[PDB]
RNA sequence: GCGGCGG
DNA sequence: CCGCCG
């Protein structure tokens, strides 16, 4: 399983999207101006996508490298920098299905 | 010093005034030095009559046009980025069809540019120059048909670019071909639509050829007259009114589209001449008595049939013939947009004479400057034509002052078709320099012009020839039209004259671009002198008759690109236009009138005419040019010197003594050292650099703003917020920098504040500011530093407040900043000069006089050519310089040698034997002979046949002198260099190539924020692009890592090139690079849409690159 | 190796009733030759200052007890009226050439360095003529002229050189 | 980085259908939006 | 964006 | 093609 050989496109399944996906992006609340911080269930919000801030979580149980791959008990923030931030997908779950422009024009 | 000039063919008139082009263009453009009395009503006047008498009844007329009040003066306009534009306006009075007639005595609509006395124009702030443009004259010629060898079409075309493009085609298996717009019609259909009836038409027009069966078509629709009118109209491509909507026809009658160019000249030459004859009008312009009247689709057709046919003369026009190309003046191209302003007015104006009350409208109803300002700002600020004055040197100026170009309106020419225009045409003789082109894209396309030729009434550039009727040849000139130059057989000016009268039998001359041997009693004219054949720049060169045309281009360009050295002097060898070019040009200021002077002081010289007048000159010190250049006037006159009118009173830029000069003479040994002048290296002797022999100063001009946002005003002060005192020395003046200052990169020239992180306070940087000192200034440091490279000294300083004199500020601009920054420019090994015959190249070594070439006599050389670089290129000039500069050393003097015409081999080994005297007399009495050094080389020489066996050393080397070599010892070695080696004063320069445009050299910076990319801008600098052309380069190598290095450790893998920075900083081993940025980028862009981009294992299954 | 003039900032500026640039001038300072007599005199100031229509020379500067200046009547500037000049020239003591960007002196925080032009010497020529005396006539007469501004003599020079030749012959002395 | 604009405008349209399908669900109304949607959605 | 320019 | 200035 050590080098990458080959690589594939295929369709997306609805089940797999959701499979890539951390979190459904629910609201369009991109960030609120008093705090830096990102809204609630927005585009930027880090239980959906991840952690904010450089190997420390939410509210500060967990702090440090020592317990890296460990969840906090109250709330669920796993991490390392911000860049495990970048690669995580969310989902929106549309009422009425849509089509993929680019097979149809 | 002595000054001899070996020139045998007699100059018969004087130069004519170089920037003459430019200079009377504008004044003949804007009649605005005489009153609206004198005659001359064309450009301006004439733009004006040509469409002012306004006929909506509403009848406004013109009546003067005046202006003259420049709003400021020349360098305030620099000093405040001013437009240098005069103010216009114009008397005018609108009637009415009542009662009353209201003038305005003053509606001022625009504010058009000045000129210099030089010539070049200011714009914002800068001095601009409106180069020369060329096309085909607006006329009528006839051109072979495209594929078919058979027969040849005709062409009509009239500018502007709206007007129509005519072409009239004959294709006998159908039709007889008009063409406008693309689309073809019945020639004959229009010419029904005239008068023209069948009978009268093929019999005057059908006299002899049965082609007119193709005109006698008709026998259905040219039955009705005025009915084909209407018919023509049908023929218009859109579904349209058959009546009145004649306005495509009016379109072609009077006004608009054909042209308004001046009646009898502009059009109707390129008439009378090449076709029929007479033009009742301006153009085939006629729509009066509903009947029409061409007196020109007949005869074009006319010259068709005669063409197809006889030999009414032998019709088929060079479509490059100087006689069919004309000149835009600056005039002309501004007078151009002008009317093209005046159109839009009037537009407008018309508008508001419906939406009239009543007699109450007059000024502000009829005008609106709106039009006409946006037309000629535009021009001269936004036209692809005016540009940024090339001044490295004066010279340069002079030249960018006057070339041509083909590209520009584009209706004139593009740039996909020119293997045709390039070449240097018959025509361009003493009308174009065949040597002043551009090398690389571009060649033959952007030229300069001849040093007589000038341009006439209409364009076609005329040149200068010598009448001669009979045996004998007159002191009287004619300025000859292309075409008229064919007609006669004109004779070169090598010819022999024994005064007045010819002197040989078989004397050259060319007939029409063709060489023929004629007789005596054939020439009818002859060239007045060789100059003509080139320009002013490549008029420059020495020996050009012994350089092969394609360097001497290399040589005529480089000048222009020499820079203003501190010591500047003269040519030691002149071609003998140095003295003008400084002249024409305004680098060094003469003495208008006879007299005397009063004060000498270094900022300005004031003298006393003997005419009962005292002025005061005042000296542009030490100027910022356009290319950054040191731009100073330098008195060369004494407290009361009684002066001869037009004698320097200051040198300029680089005219020292009034001559040009452009680098200087230094000593030069033509031969190879080790490997130091290898492919078209140079070498130097410190010594050069000792004497501060090349030395520019140079100047940058960096620019700050204290702009206003909305966060908050950036004050301007010595203020920053990093508490630093000892970088606040220099910037003593409270947010300036003081004058005289030493500013190295990284310093702080002036000091800015702007406010925060965009709009809201960090909630992470005022838990810092407030923990060690809450009482932070919140505001930023942006202050305008050294950009890495260099500064210098600080030299001039402007600033500009809010109580603006005359100033226009820019909106959201508080007030602005300038620093000019100065430096001494030495010649150092990246340093790049070149001599006049076009032998370019780089210093490779500074070498110690120590052990330089040096000659018996104690003398040193200063530089070494490599010999190599002289057979391949063929540029004998430089070795013949060299040779006479020989003498000018030992005999000190310069010369002054005419283009085809200057010294000879014979002359110079006769001067150069006279320098045998000085170098060596002085040797035999200073008391010492031949050295053993001096009789082994001659031994070597003698077999190598440079001297003639049987001879005493004394004479020996006198003819080793002769041939232009002497004897050399090393310097290293102090044995000789077995074999004469030539030497002599060379005149070189150094180019505008500081290597101060050379070293960016990269370690650690900005990357773009969008895209990821070491972009600099800052302190840092960009990293070289890698391009694919590159990366292949590296693929054949195998250069695996090297090559991954590039793609991602070295620029899009952020955290990659952390790791590696890093490991750097450790002196460890450079992570390896798992997955570039642009990798997973591109599955979630592949996955951000539809497509499921899965990457797979061996057996195909899942990997993470997350 | 550097000079001062009082209302001038940059050696790119001009001074009032001064026909000459600054940079003109301090070029022509380097054409001066001055000489000390003693090691004492590694760095002397000279001070010059001289008002309204004159023409300054190298004779104006203000002696300097111990060195003497062979340089006279070189031209240093010339002065219409209200000329005010005065400044403080930097001279000293070494060897070979050196740009004023390498020393960079600065006695006062608005002095500009100049350029160092140590070399006394202007032409060395050599010459090797027929023989004089001996049995036999393959030999060598070398007689070599030297040339000097004035600072040290013709012999002078030669027998520094000498030595300094000498000098280095002696490093062959300990192997390694 | 602009795509969010059109993220925004997606979420919203989505949104605004759940709930006028809840509310109450009036035929010219779901397709007006429906459209709007797929225009969106492209 | 357009002019210029180096190889 | 690659590069740089305004």
């Amino acid at each position: 399983k050590k080098e990458v050989r080959k690589v594939r496109i295929a369709l997306a399944s609805p089940e797999k999207i959701r499979s890539w996906s951390y979190g459904e992006v629910e609201k369009p609340e991109t960030i609120n101006y008093r705090t830096l911080k990102p809204e609630r269930d927005g585009l930027f919000d880090e239980r959906i996508f991840g952690p904010i801030k450089d190997y420390e979580c939410a509210c500060g149980k967990y702090k440090r490298q020592r317990f890296e791959g460990k969840v906090c008990e109250r709330c669920g923030v796993e991490v390392t920098k911000s860049i495990v931030r970048r690669y995580r997908m969310g989902h929106i779950e549309l009422a009425t299905p849509a089509a993929h422009i680019w097979f149809v024009k | 010093m002595e000054i001899k000039r070996f020139g045998r063919i007699r100059e018969v008139i004087p130069l004519p005034p170089l920037t003459e082009i430019q200079v009377e263009s504008y004044r003949r453009a804007l009649q605005a030095d005489v009153p609206p009395e004198k005659r001359e009503n064309v450009g301006i006047q004439a733009a004006f009559r040509e469409t002012f008498p306004i006929e909506e009844g509403l009848v406004l007329d013109f009546l003067e046009y005046r202006l003259g009040e420049p709003p400021f003066p020349q360098d305030e306009c620099r000093e405040k980025d001013l437009t240098y534009q005069a103010p216009l306006y114009a008397r005018l009075q609108l009637i009415h069809k009542d009662t009353g007639l209201i003038k305005e005595d003053e509606v001022f609509l625009g504010h058009i540019p000045l000129m210099t006395e030089d010539g070049s124009f200011i714009i914002n702030g800068a001095d601009r120059v409106i180069v020369s443009q060329i096309h085909r004259s607006p006329g009528v010629y006839f051109t072979p048909d495209p594929a078919r060898p058979g027969r040849y079409i005709a062409s009509i075309i009239p500018l502007p670019k709206r007007g129509p493009w005519i072409d009239l085609e004959v294709e006998p298996n159908g039709v007889v071909s008009m063409k406008v717009n693309k689309r073809k019609f019945p020639l004959v259909l229009l010419l029904r639509v005239l008068g023209y009836d069948q009978e009268t038409l093929a019999r005057e027009l059908g006299a002899y050829g049965e082609l007119v069966q193709g005109l006698m078509d008709e026998s259905v629709f040219a039955m009705r007259p005025e009915e084909a009118l209407i018919r023509l109209f049908t023929l218009l491509r859109p579904g349209d009114p058959p009546k009145r909507d004649k306005a495509v026809a009016y379109v072609y009658g009077l006004i608009a589209d054909p042209r308004r160019y001046d009646l009898g000249e502009a059009g109707r030459y390129k008439a009378e001449e090449k076709l029929g004859i007479r033009l009742s009008g301006r153009t085939l312009a006629r729509f009066e008595d509903g009947e029409f009247k061409d007196e020109v689709f007949l005869p074009t057709l006319r010259y068709l049939f005669a063409l197809t046919a006889g030999v009414p003369g032998h019709e088929v026009d060079d479509i490059d013939h100087l006689g069919n190309r004309r000149i835009r003046t600056v005039g002309e191209l501004m007078t151009d947009q002008f009317r093209v302003g005046l159109a839009r007015l009037a537009r407008g104006v018309r508008e508001r004479m419906l939406m009239g009350s009543e007699d109450s409208l007059t000024p502000a109803k009829l005008v609106n400057s709106r039009p006409l300002e946006a037309a000629i700002r535009e021009f001269f600020s936004r036209s692809q034509l005016s540009q940024f004055k090339d001044e490295t040197n004066p010279l340069s100026s002079l030249r960018h002052k006057r070339r041509i170009s083909a590209l520009g309106p584009g209706g004139l020419t593009r740039e996909r078709a020119g293997f045709d225009v390039r070449d240097v045409h018959r025509t361009h003789y003493g009308r174009i320099c065949p040597v002043e082109t551009p090398e690389g894209a571009n060649i033959g396309l952007i030229t300069s012009l001849a040093a007589y030729a000038r341009v006439d009434e209409l364009g076609f550039i005329r040149t200068p020839y010598r009448r001669v009727v009979g045996g004998v040849v007159t002191d009287e000139v004619v300025y000859m039209t292309a075409t008229e130059e064919d007609r006669y057989t004109i004779a070169q000016a090598n010819t022999p004259l024994e005064g007045n009268r010819i002197a040989a039998e078989r004397v050259v001359a060319r007939r029409k671009g063709e060489p023929v041997i004629v007789s005596p009693e054939e020439v009818e004219f002859m060239d007045v002198s060789p100059k003509q054949v080139f320009s002013v720049n490549t008029n420059l060169i020495p020996f050009l008759e012994h350089d092969d045309a394609n360097r001497a281009l290399m040589g005529s360009n480089m000048q222009t690109q020499a820079v203003p050295l501190i010591r500047a002097q003269a040519p030691v060898v002149m071609t003998g236009l140095e003295e003008r070019v400084v002249r024409d040009s305004l680098a060094a200021l003469y003495a208008e009138e006879d007299g005397e002077v009063a004060k000498v002081d270094g900022n300005r010289i004031v003298v006393r005419y003997e005419d009962g007048r005292l002025v005061e000159y005042p000296l542009r010190r030490f100027y910022r040019s356009n290319q950054g250049t040191a731009l100073d006037q330098r008195p060369r006159v004494v407290v009361g010197q009684r002066v001869r009118k037009g004698d320097l009173l200051a040198d300029g830029p680089a005219s020292e003594n009034g001559f040009l000069a452009l680098g200087q003479n230094v000593l030069v040994a033509i031969m190879p050292f080790d490997g130091y002048n290898f492919e078209d290296a140079i070498v130097i002797s410190e010594e050069l650099l000792k004497r501060d022999f090349y030395t520019s100063i140079h100047i940058e001009r960096y620019e700050i703003e204290a702009r206003d946002t909305k966060l908050g005003p950036e004050r301007i002060t010595r203020d920053i917020p990093h508490l630093s005192e000892a970088a606040l020395r220099d910037l003593d003046e409270e947010g300036v920098v003081r004058i005289g200052a030493e500013v190295k990169p990284g310093d702080i020239l002036v000091g800015r504040t702007s406010f925060k992180g965009e709009s809201e306070p960090t909630p992470e940087e005022r838990l810092l500011r407030s923990i060690f000192g809450e009482k932070a200034r919140d505001v930023k440091d942006t202050s305008l530093r050294v950009p890495p490279g260099e500064g210098g000294i600080v030299v001039r300083t402007v600033r500009l407040r809010r109580g603006d004199p005359g100033v226009e500020l820019k909106p959201g601009v508080r007030e602005v900043v300038r620093v000019y920054v100065a430096q001494k420019r030495k010649l150092q090994v990246g340093d790049k000069l070149a001599n006049r015959h076009g032998n370019k190249g780089v210093v490779a070594k500074i070498l110690p006089v120590e052990d330089m070439p040096h000659l018996p006599d104690g003398t040193p050389v200063d530089v070494i050519l490599n010999p190599l670089g002289v057979p391949s290129r063929m540029n004998l000039g430089q070795i013949l310089e060299t040779h006479l500069g020989l003498a000018g050393y030992f005999l000190g003097q310069r010369y002054i040698s005419p283009i085809f015409d200057g010294a000879k081999e014979p002359e110079i080994k006769e001067l150069l034997a006279q320098a045998f005297e000085v170098y060596f007399g002085k040797r035999k009495g200073e008391g010492f002979g031949v050295d053993k050094r001096e009789v082994e080389v001659l031994r070597r020489a003698e077999k190598l046949g440079l001297v003639t066996p049987g001879k005493t050393p004394e004479e020996q080397l006198k003819e080793l002198f002769l041939q232009g070599k002497v004897v050399l010892y090393d310097g290293r070695t102090g044995e000789p260099i077995e074999g004469p080696i030539v030497v002599g004063q060379m005149f070189i320069m150094k180019l505008y190539h500081m290597v101060e445009d050379k070293m960016h050299a990269r370690s650690t910076g900005p990357y773009s924020l969008i895209t990821q990319q070491p972009l600099g801008g800052k302190a840092q600098f960009g990293g070289q692009r890698f391009g694919e052309m590159e990366v292949w380069a590296l693929e054949a190598y195998g250069a695996a890592h090297t090559l991954q290095e590039m793609l991602t450790l070295k620029s899009d893998d952020i955290e990659g090139r952390n790791a590696a920075y890093e490991a750097i900083i450790k002196g460890e081993d450079v992570p390896e690079p798992s997955v570039p940025e642009s990798f997973r980028v591109l599955v979630k862009e592949l996955q951000a849409l539809a497509l499921d981009v899965q990457t797979l294992d061996e057996k195909d299954n899942p990997v993470d690159i997350f | 190796t550097s000079v001062y003039i009082e209302d001038v900032l940059h050696e790119f500026s001009t001074i009032p009733g001064v026909k000459e640039d600054v940079v003109e001038i301090i070029l022509n300072l380097k054409e001066l030759v001055v000489r000390f007599l003693n090691p004492s005199l590694q760095t002397v100031t000279l001070l010059l200052k001289a008002e309204g229509p004159k023409e300054v020379k190298a004779r104006d500067f203000l002696p300097v007890a111990d060195v003497e200046i062979m340089n006279p009547d070189l031209h240093i500037a010339t002065l219409e009226e209200g000329g005010r000049l005065n400044m403080e020239v930097r001279v000293d003591r070494g060897v070979g050439y050196v740009p004023a960007e390498k020393h960079g002196i600065k006695d006062r925080i608005n002095a500009i360095p100049v350029d160092a032009v140590f070399s006394p010497v202007r032409r060395v020529a050599f010459q090797v003529e027929d023989t004089r005396l001996g049995q036999r006539t393959d030999l060598d007469k070398l007689t070599l002229r030297i040339w000097t501004d004035g600072s040290v003599t013709p012999l002078e020079a030669l027998n520094q050189a000498v030595e300094i030749l000498r000098e280095h012959l002696t490093y062959f002395s300990n192997p390694q | 980085s602009d795509l969010n604009d059109l993220y925004r405008r997606l979420i919203n349209r989505n949104n605004r259908l759940k709930k006028l399908l809840a509310q109450g669900a009036p035929e010219i109304i779901i397709r007006n939006e429906k459209r709007m949607l797929q225009e969106a959605v492209d």
